[PDB]
């Protein structure tokens, strides 16, 4: 009880400190769970030959990005 | 820092509406205080629970939404648009 007390809450903590406390929890409760899904639109874009026949490469099918 | 102020500041609040509510029983006492006994990373950490809709947090609403605007705010500005 008494040994729970004494510890300070964060509002008696020097702002600083609880400011760091705060980056590194909002980085992991926040920042670290945010998921954006990418990954086929990108390997669709990485796959694409890009305007291969367009531009002038005189040359054997030169390999896409991802290849 | 000025979010981590008023953070601050409405538990200040908080811990003195919890001291002064202390007639009926010390039953809800223990779990009302467990938050402040708790230590800082830990109470920080179950304190930004607010997103979704969970909400178990104490944090208010007002100060939800700071933080709410200013996480969207920086999503746009990494282009999560």
């Amino acid at each position: 009880v008494v040994a729970c007390f004494r510890m300070a809450p964060l509002y008696n903590l020097p702002r600083h400190r609880a400011v760091n406390l705060f980056l590194q929890g909002y980085e992991k409760s926040w920042i670290e769970t945010e998921e954006h899904y990418f990954e086929d639109k990108l390997i669709e874009d990485l796959a694409k030959p890009g305007a291969e026949p367009p531009e002038e490469d005189e040359g054997t099918k030169r390999v896409d990005p991802l290849h | 820092d000025d979010f981590v102020a008023k953070l601050q500041d409405n538990q200040r609040f908080r811990y003195n509406e919890v001291m002064q509510a202390l007639n009926m029983s010390a039953a809800l006492t223990a779990r009302k205080t467990k938050e402040f006994r708790s230590p800082p990373q830990e109470q920080i950490n179950m304190l930004l629970n607010f997103k979704d809709d969970k909400s178990e947090c104490p944090c208010p609403e007002e100060i939800r939404d700071q933080l709410l605007d200013f996480h969207e705010d920086l999503m746009t500005h990494c282009g999560i648009e």
